[PDB]
């Protein structure tokens, strides 16, 4: 599907 | 309170989400 | 100094003394020397005891020298529940 | 006004991410100390990234709620601000002389060299004494110079030298020095082959842990270790050792009468238990170097198998360069079987675990390449790449070059190198970041997916940190049993163990006793030895009457009835004094050797069927490297026991809400020499004796208050 | 209670950057649930 965004690879 | 809005955001994630695996895993 | 070294003998302790004994010794004597010097000296049973010297096992047969021994290094004592020439014997007869 | 200072703040702290703002902060940080909202304060370095000055404008009244804060902030944190919070809070912690909690700070940051200074500066004898405690408990080992002042009952602490006569104190003091037959742990007249008298071998082990005391070995025990068979003859041997664990000069001599053996097993297996009782002690004079030397390059392949884990266990978490050159031409010799290979691998992972070592991972890479596709399917195989991850235990970042190294090996043993060496350089971090990488891994169904298993350990590993990715990994452990494939469900009860080790919490209890009669045999034993490993030192009545019930039904089933044994005699470790958990001093330090033990047991496990259930069970007593006692002992200024009362209840988070809050719920009391539970705080009742130090946890030292009775 | 929603507790109940932390620790984890979940069921 798409790799989910954790909170740390947000930036 | 300066994370106010970023705790209130983050916590009606942790909800959403929590339903969505409820859905998805079914346990009802 | 002139040829003693002062063997650093650690004893178990099960025999309240201190911990750490300062033991002088000539270095071209044999391990069976050694071994019946601590044994008379610090008061243990020369054959029902084992002597593990400079991070090694003390070789009865062969000098001190030629097992690489020098100043200050440290020595071991542990007792042995039988003799090492009748404990083979017994487990011998336990086949 | 506080609400229009506190939007200030916040606008401040927004806007620098995208002159003035220095006196801002250097005028509203003074502000959150006056009115007792330090944490605020704290956010508001956090955010600007100026950490630095927070230090300078702390007072007496407020450095443990900062401190405290900080340090609850770094689980949760990455690179690089968990060093830089820990440094900030070190350096606070330093600046008001507060030297245990320094000393706690800096072992997190691994830091060798800010742990000798912040040792040295300290000029209180006694604080040092306590410090040396932390540091023996820890497993770090500091090599001082012969000026300091009262070097020998300083290494003498650090060496733990003292731990057995400790331990044998609490024993008496428990009047729980009566030895344990495994029948009373079975109590089959309840109920309504050379396996289980391994089974009952490695019970007896198990239950009388670190006593030094039995009724069945320390008699005459040749009866009893000639009723064992072929490999299991090797650990009943070797459980001699574990009656003796800690004690160096009784045990030895207790082992040395199965030395002169001229069968092959029972040699060996008593060079295994001197190396056994040589671990977490540090003689002076290397004892197990001394014995176990000889025996590492013998012609008999036993003879090296016991020899090299002994000396593996002796030494674990030492990085002594003798010991490793003396290792390393191990696994090159011609005549190692890859058996011998592996646990070659797994001692000298143990030996240096944590510390990078160079020449480790040159030989452990060496001897993956020199090894072809064919031997690479052996599952023994499979400790090489844990003697190398271990090598890199929570090192971080700094596998890649290995990892770039680990590209050239062929698959499926690449993929299962790579994920071990991944996950074992990020354990007890909780980076959601591998996690997700190690979910991806297991998403991919499927030989083939031998990796898979590693990383539904490695989401453990990972998550150990801290109790909210516990607690979450839980849940994905669920969701992985539910929808894994059954080698990815094989390991989830391993991850389980490892996530909740010597923590028998109710859920996961049920949740393994819901699979441990399941189809699948391995994930059964798998189950089983996890509902052992969970509650191992509890002696928690529930999970015995779990265990009997299954003894019960898996009667008729060698393996399960091997491992329900199994899971009998860790539940009762030590006698309920042992644990196995790796966490200690508040849960917040992470022992590198106790890693290391459970995972050479857990990774092996997942080839239960060949290893543990084959002809090297040995492996299990890598546990010894992660056998630590749940202690509470109060000493005077000369180090001579003080029987003192303290309350021991539940720990409570304290961070956050102000005053003095109650840091434990539901607690009783009772006098010093008292075995905590997982979880469990402990407080001074009364305040007639000071602690040195603030984690009432392993060996206190306690000095009279000037206060009390004023 | 509810069985499998039950979500840890997070501390302080005051709210700063450390119960920012632990509440989006829980979030990563949940999001990481569902992708595990949706890639498992198709």
């Amino acid at each position: 599907v798409s790799t989910a965004v954790l909170s740390i690879t947000a930036k | 309170s300066t994370y106010s809005r970023q705790i209130k955001q983050v916590e009606d994630d942790i909800q959403q989400l929590l339903k969505k695996i409820n859905e998805l895993t079914g346990i009802k | 100094t002139t040829g003693i070294a002062t063997i650093e003998v650690f004893l178990p302790p099960r025999l309240k003394k201190d911990r750490k004994n300062l033991l002088e010794t000539r270095l071209h004597i044999t391990g069976r020397e050694l071994r019946s010097k601590i044994a008379e000296t610090f008061g243990l049973q020369e054959n029902y005891i084992k002597i593990v010297i400079n991070k090694k096992q003390l070789q009865l047969g062969k000098t001190l020298e030629e097992q690489g021994v020098a100043h200050n290094v440290k020595a071991m004592v542990l007792e042995l529940k039988q003799s090492e020439e009748d404990a083979r014997k017994n487990f011998q007869l336990e086949e | 006004g506080h609400e229009y200072v506190r939007h200030l703040a916040g606008e401040v702290a927004k806007e620098w991410q995208e002159e003035p703002l220095l006196t801002l902060v250097k005028e509203i940080v003074p502000y959150n100390m006056a009115h007792n909202a330090e944490h605020e304060a704290c956010d508001l370095l956090m955010e600007i990234e100026q950490v630095d000055m927070l230090e300078k404008d702390i007072d007496e009244n407020a450095y443990a709620k900062v401190c405290l804060y900080l340090t609850s902030c770094v689980n949760y944190v990455p690179e690089p601000e968990n060093s830089a919070l820990l440094r900030c809070a070190l350096g606070v912690f330093r600046k008001f002389s507060r030297f245990p909690e320094a000393l706690r700070l800096a072992l997190m940051l691994n830091d060798m060299e800010l742990v000798e200074d912040i040792f040295t500066s300290c000029k209180d004898v006694v604080v040092q004494k306590q410090m040396a405690f932390m540091l023996g408990r820890h497993g770090v080992f500091l090599e001082l110079s012969e000026d300091v002042e009262e070097y020998e009952d300083l290494t003498e602490i650090m060496s733990n030298v003292q731990l057995n006569s400790n331990f044998l104190a609490l024993a008496r003091e428990l009047d729980i020095m009566e030895p344990k037959v495994p029948d009373d742990i079975y109590k089959t007249h309840l109920e309504n082959s050379a396996r289980m008298n391994l089974a009952s071998s490695f019970v007896n082990g198990f239950v009388n842990a670190a006593f030094g005391q039995d009724k069945l070995l320390t008699d005459d025990g040749n009866k009893w270790l000639y009723k064992n068979k072929d490999h299991g003859m090797l650990s009943a041997a070797a459980s001699l050792g574990m009656i003796l664990l800690w004690d160096v000069d009784g045990g030895l001599t207790q082992i040395d009468k199965y030395l002169y053996s001229s069968e092959d097993y029972i040699k060996s297996g008593a060079l295994l238990a001197c190396g056994i009782v040589n671990s977490g002690v540090r003689n002076e004079c290397d004892p197990a170097l001394a014995l176990l030397s000889d025996y590492v390059l013998h012609n008999s392949n036993t003879m090296r198998l016991g020899s090299i884990f002994g000396l593996g266990l002796a030494y674990a978490g030492s990085n002594r360069e003798d010991v490793l050159t003396l290792l390393l031409p191990v696994m090159g010799d011609s005549k190692s079987s890859m058996e011998v290979a592996g646990v070659t691998a797994l001692a000298c992972g143990m030996i240096a675990v944590g510390s990078c070592n160079g020449d480790v991972t040159s030989t452990i890479l060496q001897t993956i390449m020199e090894k072809s596709e064919t031997e690479l399917k052996d599952t023994y195989a499979r400790w090489l790449p844990l003697g190398l991850g271990l090598n890199h235990l929570g090192k971080g970042e700094a596998i890649e070059a290995i990892l770039a190294a680990l590209e050239v090996v062929s698959e499926p043993f690449r993929s299962f190198a790579n994920t071990l060496v991944d996950v074992c350089a990020y354990a007890g971090s909780g980076n959601v970041l591998k996690v997700q990488q190690l979910l991806h891994i297991c998403s991919e169904h499927f030989d083939m997916g031998a990796h898979q298993g590693v990383a539904v350990l490695g989401i453990a590993l990972i998550a150990m940190g801290e109790e909210i990715g516990a607690e979450m990994a839980l849940r994905t452990f669920g969701h992985l049993l539910r929808y894994g494939e059954p080698t990815l469900r094989r390991a989830v009860p391993l991850a389980l163990a490892l996530i909740s080790v010597s923590n028998p919490r109710l859920n996961i209890l049920d949740t393994l006793s819901k699979f441990s009669h399941d189809a699948d045999p391995e994930v059964s034993y798998n189950s089983i030895f996890a509902m052992g490993m969970v509650g191992s030192g509890t002696n928690n009545a529930r999970l015995a009457a779990m265990l009997r019930q299954l003894a019960q039904y898996h009667a008729k089933d060698p393996n399960n009835l091997f491992m329900v044994r199994l899971a009998q005699g860790l539940t009762h470790l030590g006698k309920g004094t042992l644990t196995l958990c790796p966490y200690h001093s508040d849960r917040q330090l992470m022992s590198q050797v106790a890693v290391a033990g459970l995972l050479t047991v857990l990774v092996s496990f997942l080839d239960v069927r060949n290893i543990i259930l084959g002809k090297s069970h040995y492996v299990l007593y890598g546990l010894v490297a992660a056998m630590q006692p749940r202690m509470l002992v109060t000493f005077d200024e000369e180090l001579r026991p003080l029987p003192v009362s303290v309350r021991v209840g539940q720990a409570v988070d304290v961070v956050g809400q102000a005053g003095k809050p109650k840091t434990i719920t539901g607690f009783q009391t009772h006098t010093t020499p008292v075995l905590l539970a997982h979880g469990e705080r402990a407080e001074l009742a009364t305040e007639e004796f000071l602690p040195v130090t603030p984690i009432l946890e392993g060996f206190v030292i306690l000095r009279k208050n000037p206060n009390y009775d004023l | 209670p509810d069985a499998a929603s039950k979500l840890p507790l997070v501390t302080p109940h005051t709210q700063c950057r450390l119960k920012l932390l632990k509440l989006e620790r829980i979030k990563d984890y949940l999001l990481m649930e569902e992708e595990f979940i949706r890639n498992q069921e198709q």
